[PDB]
């Protein structure tokens, strides 16, 4: 039982650490995409208003 | 609005008034039966307490943990609550008294443990984060001693194990059909309550096999019986409170009908007038 | 003041890209409100797609009374040529009032509430111009120029009821003429439920025949969830006494109801409504706490928009449903409920 | 004018919270009228206890009403009232009697009036 | 040590979660910044092209 | 209410009793003959003198019934007799 | 026309039996809500099961609703309607689950549909 | 209402109070004087203060403070004075 338990004990750090990494690596893309799409809207709105 | 809505509401409220009057009748009968069952408990507890008179605080003394006033590091409470609503404020007045006193105790740094009789207190103290260690529920209007053995067993086993230093029962006290009062009262360590056996110095028992072995079970049974007495008084008090509350609700309904019928009559008249002025001032 | 105009104008905004032309005809409103809704149709892209017909409250009764016909005649130009149109008569309950005035000044015999006799025949022959015409009538009308297309004119009249009373003369007529009703309740509107549509008395005789089959599949269970909630709701004021076997239903009802709340000027594509209803139908919300449902929904709609866009594209483009699509949706919900947060 | 795009999120959200509480309080007045306040759930007693405070705090003394009531009028700035209602709703003045809120200016005159009863 | 791994993993996920939750707020605000910039530069432009 | 004011009584036929299978669904209490026993043959005036109000009471006692099991048999005799006669 | 003399006692009694079952199930719904199923008697749980099966079996698919649901329609002769409801009330089909009766058509189709569920 | 809209106040005499021997049955809370204290002698104005809101409060306080009461000494003196006044 020492081997069977210490297996999980030695692995779950690796695993949950990778998932805490993943969550943030998604959130980062979210920030980057929003700073892109706000640029897209920045062009779209001004072009709309000049056409108006 | 319009007559045909308000008459429907008046009908429904009159039906409600039927319901609450029936509930008042039922509760008024169940209170009598429950207080008959309340007076069928006194003999056992009283004779057993006279016995504990002679055996424990007699001229002869004995060394029981449950008679000595040891130090208070944490305290236990047995909480009696109804299984049914519509009882008026009974349960909440009781829980507020309990919470005030348990606050006063934890202000000296002592912890507290709760054993719950009845499901209403169970829900309340699950919400307020009380320390519920054991519970019994669904006794309804048929309390029985055998069902109570569980939680009181837990609390005794914790008392003699040192884990508790004082034990209380918190419950309502049936006094008058019209007035019941919540009380927190002690049952371990056993109170000093007169019952002097100086008069009974004339005799002493033949103990089979020995007095200590008996005195133990005597006290255990006695605590169980006082918990049972408390449950039954609380039940009769619940019935009295439901009776008075349903009375009040029936009179409230009876007044709301007086209001609704004035609104209804006003609508009746306005509809007649507006129909007839639409006809007559149509012609020509 | 329960959102009757907002609902219709979101219906109009949402057609900004759907091929349906929209007509918004306003009877008896004050001009500085028409100008306001036009300014909002201009904010969003919708104004370039729609016609506005105005009969302000200051214009004579004949114009207020004839405006809806002038709007229908402008929708029929499209219907009779194979295109689709949508027309929104704001307050038929003010056309009726203008017509009452005209009748009483001509001394015509008044009926109930002083409305003239033929105020049914006034709305009947207006609303029965909203129609879908088969391709052969189009070909006959356009003299062979358009083939194999069916025109269509959709109407959404609006009515106003005093004190919720639906037994008055004009409400009780137009409730009889139309194909369905959206009942907006002021209590639901106060309690926070917006749009305030009352699901238990709203109807649509066209019904599922008009839905995309994904929605037709998924919404059947919402009907029953809300119906069971409406049968149980009476106990909510004794809830603590209830039994968990019913407490499950009585909480699922509240969660789906908190799900149908929505912000104004924020229309959802069919993909997003289908996804968000699938989420609640398959029990994923069974554990989310009531007060968070809206942030759950927002996070889900954001996630899917970047990490699974092709599925949204497919659904929005076809509306189909398959065990394949159901598996993909279950996958999306599984990944979301674990790997992100709200 | 009561739109997030006009009054800003916080003001709109406070107004709608106040409406939600007062409506939930209307929905209880029939059961309270019939069965009395004791049959309410333990969280509904809190809804009622907060609505009955919001109602008073909507009261105000007016400069032109000194004739009627003596008490001097008050002027309350918006910034200073959305804060007070956000407070009462969030339950941070939830330890003060009802009559502490009746006919006062900002939430700080209420916390004062409580001291004097 | 099983529950050392368990607890540290749970809180480490929560910290990744909160870090995402605050990566989002900067995103929302930056949108507001750049979009109101576009609104200003749109009105200020329109109201002089039209005057011209 | 015009006609109730013209006539010498009324036999009120109650829909609830009729649907419940009580036919004829005559409703006591609310129905009444204002000439009274003067019109009733002697034997019937003797035998029926109690029925009316006894039933009028039974119909409310059996409405209290449903919210109360465990009835006092001083009233259970009554709830049995009323049901017999009904 | 619903009286024994014209419909026959078999029909009249089957109809009144359906009415009795459902009229009792209405009583029992509001016990089941407060107390949950398990506090009922044996015959009360059995009345409930038969009431729900009768309530399901009164649904039917139509040849003209065939366009809304896709399911093909069914025509049920009166002999079979009486035989089915009497069989359900007597307890012959107590061994089938409820959903075997929904939109089923004739009673034999219930014993058939129960297999595939 | 037409006339309440034309005058400068009203003295609303309530029949419930009047049956309880409270006479004149002036119901405070509805009755008001739109010219207010400007009409009173200075002594009367000084003494009276806002007394009528005091009795309005006392009379609505009695609405909850019959079957139960809370803060039960300050409400007790409030009730005592209101009762001796009325
Ligand atoms: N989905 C929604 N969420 C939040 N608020 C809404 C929603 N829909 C409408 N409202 C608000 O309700 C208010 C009334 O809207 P609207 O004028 O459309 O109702 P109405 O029935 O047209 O009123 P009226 O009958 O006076 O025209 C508006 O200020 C709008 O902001
Ligand atoms: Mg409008």
């Amino acid at each position: 039982d020492l081997d069977l338990a210490k297996a999980s004990a030695t692995d779950q750090l690796k695993k949950a650490k990778a998932e805490a990494q993943v969550i943030i690596e998604q959130a980062n893309k979210r920030r980057s995409q929003i700073l892109d799409e706000a640029k897209a809207e920045a062009e779209q709105e001004r072009t709309k208003i000049v056409a108006q | 609005a319009g007559a045909k809505d308000i008459r429907s509401k008046i009908a429904s409220v009159q039906n409600t008034q039927k319901i609450t009057k029936a509930m008042e009748m039922v509760a008024a009968s169940k209170m009598r039966k429950s207080q008959d069952r309340m007076a069928a408990s006194r003999p056992y507890a009283e004779t057993m307490r006279k016995v504990i008179g002679h055996l424990a605080h007699g001229n002869l003394e004995y060394k029981h943990p449950y008679l000595e006033d040891r130090d208070v590091k944490r305290v236990g409470y047995l909480v009696v609550s109804t299984d049914r609503g519509l009882a008026g404020g009974l349960n909440i007045n009781l829980f507020k008294k309990l919470l005030a006193e348990m606050k006063t105790w934890t202000d000296k740094g002592v912890q507290a443990d709760l054993a719950m009789i009845g499901s209403k207190g169970v829900s309340f103290f699950n919400s307020v984060g009380g320390n519920v260690v054991a519970q019994v529920t669904g006794m309804g209007d048929n309390p029985s001693l055998s069902e109570l053995i569980g939680p009181v067993k837990v609390m005794l086993q914790a008392y003699d194990e040192g884990r508790l230093d004082k034990l209380y029962i918190v419950s309502n006290k049936f006094i008058n059909t019209m007035s019941q009062v919540p009380t927190i009262s002690q049952l371990l360590p056993l109170p000093a309550s007169d019952d002097d056996d100086l008069k009974h110095k004339s005799w002493d028992y033949l103990y089979e096999p020995d007095p200590k072995a008996l005195l133990d079970t005597l006290l255990r049974r006695y605590v169980e019986s006082q918990v049972y007495q408390g449950v039954v008084e609380n039940l009769a008090s619940e019935q009295a409170a439901r009776m008075v509350a349903m009375k009040a609700a029936t009179d409230n309904g009876g007044s709301l009908i007086k209001e609704l019928q004035l609104v209804y009559n006003k609508a009746r008249q306005a509809s007649i007038t507006q129909e007839l002025t639409e006809i007559v001032s149509g012609a020509a | 003041q329960t959102g009757k105009t907002a609902l219709a104008i979101d219906a109009i905004i949402n057609q900004r890209d759907s091929g349906i032309k929209c007509i918004y005809v306003a009877i008896g409103q004050k001009a500085s409100t028409i100008s306001n809704v036009v300014r909002k149709l201009e904010e969003h892209g919708a104004l370039a797609n729609t016609i506005v017909v105005v009969a302000t409250a200051s214009e004579s009764a004949a114009l207020q009374y004839l405006a809806p016909y002038a709007g229908c005649a402008m929708g029929e130009y499209f219907r009779d040529r194979g295109e689709d149109a949508l027309i929104i008569y704001d307050d038929l309950s003010k056309q009726a009032v203008a017509y009452r005035q005209i009748s009483l000044l001509l001394r015509r015999p008044p009926g109930r509430e002083a409305f003239p006799g033929d105020v049914f025949y006034l709305h009947s022959r207006l609303l029965e111009r909203a129609a879908r015409v088969n391709a052969e009538y189009v070909e006959a009308f356009t003299k062979g120029e358009v083939k194999g297309k069916t025109g269509s004119l959709t109407a959404l009249p609006i009515i106003e009821t005093q004190a919720g009373d639906v037994s008055a003369f004009v409400p009780t007529n137009v409730i009889s003429i139309t194909d369905g009703q959206i009942f907006l309740e002021t209590n639901l509107f106060n309690a926070g439920i917006r749009p305030a549509v009352n699901p238990g008395i709203s109807v649509s005789r066209v019904g599922g025949a008009a839905q995309t089959k994904i929605m037709k599949k998924l919404s059947g269970g919402i009907r029953t969830a809300l119906a069971q909630y409406r049968e149980l709701a009476a106990f909510s004021q004794f809830a603590s006494d209830l039994d968990d076997a019913t407490r499950k239903q009585l909480d699922h009802g509240q969660k789906v109801t908190e799900l149908l709340k929505q912000k104004q000027y924020a229309p959802m594509s069919v993909a997003q409504q289908s996804l968000v209803l699938f989420a609640a139908e398959r029990g994923y919300l069974a554990d989310v706490e009531l007060s968070k449902i809206g942030s759950f929904e927002a996070a889900l709609l954001a996630y899917v928009d970047r990490d699974h866009a092709p599925l949204m594209q497919e659904i929005n483009q076809t509306g189909g449903y398959n065990d394949e699509i159901e598996g993909k949706l279950k996958g999306i919900l599984d990944s979301f409920k674990a790997t992100q947060s709200w | 004018q009561l739109d997030p795009l006009v009054v800003g999120q916080e003001h709109y959200d406070t107004a709608r919270g106040v409406q939600s509480i007062l409506q939930r309080y209307q929905e209880l007045k029939d059961i309270i009228a019939i069965l009395g306040m004791d049959e309410l759930s333990e969280e509904d007693k809190l809804v009622v206890a907060r609505a009955r405070k919001i109602q008073r705090f909507l009261s105000q003394p007016f400069f032109v009403a000194e004739v009627f009531t003596g008490s001097p009028g008050k002027y309350v700035s918006l910034k200073d009232t959305i804060r007070g209602f956000k407070g009462i709703m969030e339950g941070e003045y939830d330890h003060l009697p009802e009559q502490a809120f009746y006919m006062v200016g900002s939430i700080e005159e209420a916390v004062e009036k409580a001291k004097k009863l």
